[PDB]
């Protein structure tokens, strides 16, 4: 339950958000590959 | 928030670009759940090693000589991550300190005076202390400030760092000295280079730098470097024409907040992926647009500092005494003609009253400093604070490897020359009772066994090290089902047979019922099965020979020792069954006091000998109080050590091998730290 | 009355390097 209220906070904590119209090709893949964890750690949080 | 960064310094944005690629390079290999890098641009080392102190950052690399300047409070930084020099096969760990200058420039070390110098930093290692340290005591008073005496004594210079305002003579070939890359003299490469363009005459950095700057091998045959013996001798050679060794550079960080185990984690998969070339990409120990910068370009691994040592015992005692003399300014003539007041070392407040009772009827002479483990005052002897100790032969191997030596060693025979005589030792024995005659050195699985302590001769390295060869694994806690063995680990079970409450238990020291051998004599009488102690124990305790009463009502005939191949020997003849051999114990103290000591205890020694009767009433220093405190109490004079000054020589071959053959499985913390030091 | 446990399979464990936790329920990982 920590770690699904702690992914749920970061997440929305992005929403804010920092909107830039381009980005570097490794800061868009630390992007997608970031909070995609963030889904891996929610969907793995629900059923557990 | 990610609440698990690394923050870490880098000196500009020259050094933060490198910086933001160990970031991004480094986000790769280590999962999402492990640690990460961030970085944090200050201008300065100083003012990082401020903001390390106030919670802002969290690690930074410094030399050696900036580590005395880095734990001096408010600060209280430690280092945690020591870097090797050499191959990876051979690591080094020491690195030399050399002095470049240019060929055919005629200089010896002797004619050093008023020429063009190129320093490397204020403070740091290899570039101030030594070639300072060197020279220091030919300049003329007033010597303190050093950099007023120094800037008279060259006739302009570089030395980054330094005050240009109050001493411009420091920063004059230096157009301003700043504490970064930008400065183009910094560093070692920067230092070389104040060599390389001429305005220069001599060079001080350590021994890979002219390699390092130059690709051709004539170049460095052009260039040469000065010795102690006013030779020059070409660069290719260093081990004979080098001024001295320092330890390495290592990151420093926090004493109580840390955080070390991310340092550690970060940077041991840090220099596996990314240590010499084992990436292509991205460089951990070298960069393009310059060099030394957050680590040496020279560094080929990363291991980790023990947790014991400190930052005293990281610089050592011979070059925090350098340093801490070339900042006071003392500069020591010492003829040795009356000596200082030997501060004695005693541990857990019945040695402080024995101690204290032994100063005032002293004139003076001895006095007292506690600790509250013997491990504890073996380090107190080794920073300064303390000078003397009495210590048995197991930690006398260990206080041997840290770089004490023995000076004067207990006897026990009585003669009426014993100062001359050298004992070959007492003999270690196990002691079981009358009640159970089913005990049996090949029967030892599943008893109880008492111990002096953890370390000692007769209590742990003798026996253990005989079972250790049968049981071949190391841990003894599952072949004993109990045992009182204190100095040990809380969780074990060595450690919940003894006695001593409340949260004194295995302390090792007289809190304890059980420490000693006349308390593991407690426990063999109480509640264990054998007990391992001196042959000299049981005639001690035996027979009214203690008042106190447990021990008033014993005898000798019921106890009985037991040989290694199975057989019952009397404890009246001690001399054919006995486990080994075990040297008896020492005094020890540091290289330079040892006359000292050495005189104060042999006059000392006559006056509150054995010689002296009506000791309630008087002082006799060699008895005590049947707890064995200070010294043995069964001694008879302290012994002189002729030709034997060295735990090698003094412990002899069969005590060495067999504790050589424990070594694997010792678990004190300061033998770790004290053996660190050896490449 | 209920005496018994039927379903034991909340017991996990994780690396030595706490990096990754496996569990008993499908799919046995996160990722
Ligand atoms: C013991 O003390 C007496 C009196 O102080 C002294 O004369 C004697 O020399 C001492 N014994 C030794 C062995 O020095
Ligand atoms: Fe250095
Ligand atoms: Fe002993």
């Amino acid at each position: 339950l920590q770690k699904v209220k702690h992914s749920i906070d970061q997440v929305t904590a992005l929403s804010d958000g920092v909107k830039p119209k381009q980005v570097t090709k490794n800061r868009l893949k630390e992007y997608y590959f970031n909070i995609g964890n963030y889904y891996s750690i929610f969907k793995f949080g629900k059923d557990s | 928030v990610p609440d698990k960064t690394v923050r870490w310094c880098a000196v500009s944005e020259h050094e933060a670009t490198k910086c933001q690629s160990f970031r991004d390079h480094m986000k790769s290999v280590i999962p999402s759940d492990g640690p990460s890098v961030a970085c944090v641009k200050k201008a300065s080392y100083l003012d990082c090693i401020r903001a390390i102190a106030a919670n802002e950052a969290d690690a930074v690399t410094l030399d050696a000589g900036l580590v005395y300047d880095a734990y001096l409070a408010p600060n209280n930084l430690k280092p945690v991550v020591a870097e090797f020099y050499g191959s990876k096969e051979d690591p080094q760990t020491f690195y030399y300190a050399v002095a470049v200058v240019k060929k055919d420039s005629g200089f010896q070390m002797n004619q050093l005076r008023g020429k063009k110098s190129c320093h490397t930093g204020l403070g740091r290692s290899a570039g101030w202390n030594i070639p300072i340290g060197l020279l220091y005591c030919d300049l003329p008073e007033p010597r303190k400030p050093l950099e007023k005496a120094v800037a008279n004594f060259f006739s302009g210079s570089c030395a980054p760092c330094a005050d240009g305002t109050d001493f411009p003579q420091l920063c004059q070939l230096c157009p301003g000295c700043g504490c970064s890359t930008l400065n183009q003299y910094f560093g070692y490469s920067g230092a070389f280079k104040c060599l390389k363009d001429g305005a220069g005459d001599v060079a001080f950095v350590k021994h890979s730098t002219i390699f390092e700057n130059l690709a051709n091998k004539a170049d460095r045959d052009q260039y040469e470097l000065l010795c102690l013996d006013n030779t020059r001798k070409p660069v290719d050679e260093y081990k004979d024409c080098h001024l001295a060794q320092v330890p390495s550079h290592t990151v420093v960080a926090r004493s109580m907040g840390g955080k070390e185990d991310l340092i550690w984690e970060l940077l041991n998969q840090a220099q596996e992926h990314f240590g010499k070339d084992k990436s292509k990409e991205f460089q951990l120990f070298s960069s393009p647009h310059g060099k030394d910068l957050l680590f040496k370009d020279s560094a080929h691994g990363f291991l980790k500092v023990p947790p014991r040592m400190d930052a005293k015992m990281y610089l050592g005692y011979e070059y925090v005494t350098a340093i801490r003399n070339l900042r006071e300014g003392t500069c020591p003539e010492a003829p040795t003609d009356e000596c200082k007041p030997v501060k004695w070392c005693a541990l857990s407040h019945h040695e402080r009253l024995k101690c204290d009772e032994w100063s005032v009827n002293s004139v003076g002479k001895i006095e007292c400093v506690s600790a509250e483990t013997t491990e504890d005052c073996i380090a107190k002897i080794m920073n300064g604070e303390a000078d003397a100790m009495s210590l048995d032969g197991g930690f006398v191997y260990i206080a041997g490897k840290c770089g004490l030596v023995p000076v004067l060693a207990e006897n026990y025979n009585k003669s009426d020359n014993c100062e001359d005589t050298p004992e070959a030792g007492y003999f270690a024995v196990a002691v079981v009772k009358k009640s159970a005659s089913d005990l049996t050195w090949d029967n030892l699985k599943g008893k109880k066994s008492c111990h002096t302590a953890v370390g000692r001769t007769a209590g742990w390295n003798i026996p253990m090290g005989l079972l250790y060869n049968k049981i071949n694994h190391c841990r003894f806690d599952e072949f004993f089902s109990e045992g009182c063995a204190p100095g040990s680990k809380k969780d074990s079970s060595l450690c919940k047979l003894c006695m001593g409450s409340g949260l004194n238990l295995c302390e090792p020291n007289n809190k304890e019922g059980y420490y000693g051998y006349t308390g593991a004599f407690r426990c063999l009488v109480e509640k264990g099965d054998v007990a391992f102690v001196k042959h000299q124990t049981v005639p001690q305790n035996t027979g009214g020979k203690n008042p106190d009463p447990w021990a008033k009502n014993l005898n000798e005939k019921d106890y009985e020792l037991l040989c290694l191949d199975g057989t019952r020997k009397p404890v009246e003849e001690y001399a054919n069954c006995h486990l080994a051999r075990a040297p008896n114990h020492a005094v020890v103290t540091r290289k330079d006091k040892e006359a000292c000591v050495h005189k104060i205890l042999r006059q000392q020694q006559h006056l509150f000998g054995s010689n002296v009767t009506d000791c309630s009433g008087n002082f006799c220093l060699f008895r005590s109080e049947t707890k064995d405190l200070l010294f043995r109490d069964d001694t008879v004079c302290l012994a002189k050590l002729h030709d034997r000054n060295t735990y090698e020589k003094y412990l002899g071959e069969e005590y060495v091998k067999a504790v050589g053959n424990l070594r694997k499985c010792s678990t004190s913390s300061l033998l770790e730290a004290c053996t660190f030091r050896r490449p | 009355s209920t005496n018994t446990t039927d379903n034991i399979d909340y017991f996990d464990i994780s690396d030595e390097s706490n990096y990754y936790l496996i569990s008993q329920l499908r799919p046995h990982f996160s990722n």
